[PDB]
RNA sequence: UAUUCUCAAACUUUAAAUAGGUAGGACGGCGCGGCUGCUUUGUUGAGCCGCGCCACGGAAUCAAGAGCUCCAAGUGGGCCAUUUUUGGUAAGCAGAACUGGCGAUGCGGGAUGAACCGGAAGCCGGGUUACGGUGCCAAACUGCGCGCUAACCUAGAUCCCACAAAGGGUGUUGGUCGAUUAAGACAGCAGCUGCCGAAUCAACUAGCCCCGAAAAUGGAUGGCGCUUAAGCGCGCGACCUACACCCGGCCGUCGGGGCAAGUGCCAGGCCCCGAUGAGUAGGAGGGCGCGGCGGUCGCUGCAAAACCUUGGGCGCGAGCCUGGGCGGAGCGGCCGUCGGUGCAGAUCUUGGUG
């Protein structure tokens, strides 16, 4: 994993589709920083 | 269909020790807007009343509680605890709704308004349905009634539709009850 | 290969969940092993 | 009169330098009887 | 000096610990110091005599010299932008031998043996420790469930023991 | 289109309804709030 | 003697969080020998040396790489903010700690603002957002929902932020505890009591509103206005909006690669690939322009220089080329080399003119 990964260039998403909520508080008030769990794939149709 | 809160069942413990292979398991009924910020309110509880944060517990189950019969009108009572700007009080409240989940949204939305509390300073102690002769509230009573009857005093004029808006009109609306 | 390998730990994790609930017990699922991270603040004020 | 404010931001810009090491470290300052003996030890070491 | 003494702001740092003053215990005179080792330095206050200024209290060592009473030891010390190697002696009521690399040399005697019976074996294989990894599923045996719930406010209970 | 017309045994069956339905009533089971002795009239 | 109320920057048994030091191999390990004037009762130690053998790299992640030296500029008035914090009643006051920011920096939002929020930037097209917004000013709903408020004080209206307190209200809306009531309460009526036939009384609590609440040019939720709010609290959907992000084009910079029995080249060139672009003080590179000198290639009475032009074109730009006019005798390109070599400022100098 550690070469395969590294291998891979850091992606150079978009802007969500739709934005964001608030960054500026964690996704657990109501935001959208730290873990959010599986609910990161609907963040990355939207980034993607 | 869509609700803002839905309801949980999370179960955890705390990491199985040498000197306790078997730790308690505690359940516990929250709202939230979705499975990850349930988990981190339980969470929160546990901490505070059991002592077992996240870092050395363990999450074992998670469900959400769907309405038996999301078709028929039952009486909510919700027992709460909040914080206010001097201090922290407990109130019981009632509400109709054809689920607990809409009943906890007319909470939330009542208390932001007559009280100006946040949902972050709200604890939900208790819930159940209260049959129709055990409620307390009159705001509930009063739609106790076989023959309920009473006109539109306010009503929305408006298009089906924003096609059919037009910003002049030949005469004004034709309103009666 | 891997598409079948996708496909059976998708019905595996299935299966075990349903295990647990007929016998009376819980089934904690595997702790994730991979994640996703994207950065949501800017460049700007940047603690060291 | 006085401050730290931006000190350790320079610092940083080519620091923190740590000295080059090497194999063998220079024997100044130790026990002189053990430096004169070893120097013996190898004029006859064969 | 320019404002301050050797023994400036020393009050705590260089006193005795409570009830452990008097006599120095002589297994602190037994030990065997070598060139290479690596010691923590800890001011003893009641040995006033090659103590280490201030900043060397806590901070841990190379030994590059042995004396008849006193061992010198290699220190870091960060000025500005550079780390400098302050080679000092101390006297050795002033230093316990540290425990920073005890696990190497037992670690590496087993990773030798791995290897060398993964290479009779022609089996490449890695001697790396791991950081924890995430847990693998498992399941849990059902149990009488205790249910937890928020406890209604009390003003009488906000003080340690009540009002 | 056609309207074409089970793979677990009749008594598998039963047993997965029963274990289901035990584990929901375990969900929505509520608290005796028996340790609240100073609310229990506002507890109900 | 046993208890008890309340305390400490210069008290303390105990004692965090954050931060600080060290270590995680090839400069490792083992075996057999050797050297010494040091060391030991002792080839006992200590360090070093020679030979042989072993050593899958000995936690994770990253590594637009690492080390070393020389010469030298500028700077050595700082200021702001979260948090910790000293003096002070306090200060847009004075002085420290960690980090960031401004200064040196535009751009979107905060009406307006060096520091707040977002975010840093080559020249463009498209898409999507951040903060902030969607009644008009003004791009986007008078969008879909619940409640609260009615201000006869200029009701209220968004971090920093441009203020308001103690204390009060039978204003209104929620909640908490207690008391009373179909065996007849409460008000009134009647002579403790009868008529009376449905709820009533008291305290506390906290939302909005109101009182408390006085200043000088006329004026400020930014303005207009807004009350089935366009106010306040909490939601939902869509939408608007940066020089930020994504795709594409082009310019520069940095890094990488290809091109000779040369059909072979301003190789100081051509071609291909990837990343990237803020800048005061300051440094450096490549270029533009002026006047000579050594050379070289030219122009000119069939019209040089200078000057004029609503002529045209080239270069990111310094500048350059050219049409027409005026003028009437000199001038230019290129290589090298040289210098009294480039102006908007100096209450600059001289002259001229409003
Ligand atoms: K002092
Ligand atoms: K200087
Ligand atoms: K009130
Ligand atoms: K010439
Ligand atoms: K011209
Ligand atoms: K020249
Ligand atoms: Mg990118
Ligand atoms: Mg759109
Ligand atoms: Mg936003
Ligand atoms: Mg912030
Ligand atoms: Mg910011
Ligand atoms: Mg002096
Ligand atoms: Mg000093
Ligand atoms: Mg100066
Ligand atoms: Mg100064
Ligand atoms: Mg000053
Ligand atoms: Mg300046
Ligand atoms: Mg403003
Ligand atoms: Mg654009
Ligand atoms: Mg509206
Ligand atoms: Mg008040
Ligand atoms: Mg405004
Ligand atoms: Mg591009
Ligand atoms: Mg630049
Ligand atoms: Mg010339
Ligand atoms: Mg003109
Ligand atoms: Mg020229
Ligand atoms: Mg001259
Ligand atoms: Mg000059
Ligand atoms: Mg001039
Ligand atoms: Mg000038
Ligand atoms: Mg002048
Ligand atoms: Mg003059
Ligand atoms: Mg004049």
């Amino acid at each position: 994993f550690k070469e395969a990964n590294n291998f891979l260039w850091p992606f150079q998403l978009k802007a969500p589709l739709g934005g964001l909520k608030k960054k500026r508080n964690h996704y657990v008030e109501g935001g959208d920083a730290g873990n959010r769990e599986n609910f990161i794939n609907e963040l990355i149709r939207r980034m993607n | 269909v869509t609700y803002k809160f839905h309801q949980y069942q999370v179960v955890g413990r705390a990491l199985p020790s040498e000197n306790d292979e078997h730790p308690k398991i505690y359940r516990m009924k929250l709202w939230a807007t979705n499975e990850v910020r349930a988990k981190s309110k339980f969470w929160y509880f546990l901490r505070k009343l059991k002592k077992v944060k996240k870092s050395n517990g363990q999450m074992l189950a998670i469900n959400e509680i769907f309405e038996k019969y999301p078709t028929t009108i039952k009486n909510y009572g919700i027992w709460l605890r909040y914080q206010s700007r001097t201090g922290y009080h407990n109130m019981y409240k009632e509400y109709r709704d054809t689920t607990l989940n809409g009943a906890v949204e007319q909470m939330y939305t009542e208390m932001a308004s007559r009280h100006r509390v946040r949902h972050h300073c709200i604890q939900i102690i208790k819930t159940a349905t209260i049959p129709a002769k055990l409620c307390k509230r009159e705001s509930t009573k009063q739609f106790h009634d076989s023959k309920i009857k009473f006109p539109l005093v306010f009503k929305k004029v408006r298009p089906p539709s924003r096609k059919l808006k037009t910003t002049y009109k030949a005469t004004k609306p034709n309103l009666f009850m | 290969q891997y598409a079948k390998e996708y496909s059976e730990q998708e019905k595996e994790l299935i299966r075990l969940k349903r295990e647990a609930r007929l016998k009376g017990g819980f089934y904690v699922d595997p702790e994730a092993k991979l994640l996703f991270i994207i950065r949501i603040r800017g460049i700007n004020a940047m603690p060291p | 009169n006085h401050t730290a404010h931006n000190q350790s931001y320079k610092a940083h810009r080519n620091g923190i330098k740590k000295p080059k090491s090497h194999r063998h470290s220079s024997t100044k300052g130790m026990d002189p009887k053990f430096l004169r003996n070893q120097r013996y030890a190898r004029k006859h070491n064969k | 000096p320019a404002g301050h003494g050797l023994r400036s702001r020393t009050r705590d740092s260089f006193s005795r610990a409570f009830r452990k003053k008097g006599t120095i215990a002589l297994s602190t005179y037994l030990r065997i110091f070598k060139i290479g080792d690596y010691v923590d330095i800890k001011v003893n206050g009641a040995i006033h005599k090659g103590m280490p200024h201030k900043f060397y209290h806590g901070r841990t060592g190379r030994v590059w010299n042995v004396t008849k009473r006193a061992v010198g030891v290699e220190v870091n010390k960060q000025v500005r932008n550079k780390i400098l190697r302050k080679r000092i002696h101390v006297r050795i009521e002033h230093v316990q031998q540290s425990r920073c690399t005890e696990e190497v040399r037992e670690r590496i005697k087993k990773n030798d043996q791995l290897k060398a019976d993964a290479k009779a074996r022609g089996e490449v294989i890695s001697t790396k420790r791991q950081p924890l990894g995430p847990k693998p599923g498992f399941m849990v045996e059902g149990a009488t469930l205790e249910t937890v719930t928020p406890i209604p406010y009390d003003v009488v209970n906000d003080l340690k023991g009540g009002y | 289109k056609e309207k074409l017309d089970h793979a677990i045994t009749k008594e598998e069956a039963s047993a997965i309804k029963g274990a289901s339905h035990s584990w929901y009533k375990t969900m929505i089971s509520d608290s005796d709030y028996a340790e609240f002795d100073n609310f229990t009239k506002w507890l109900g």
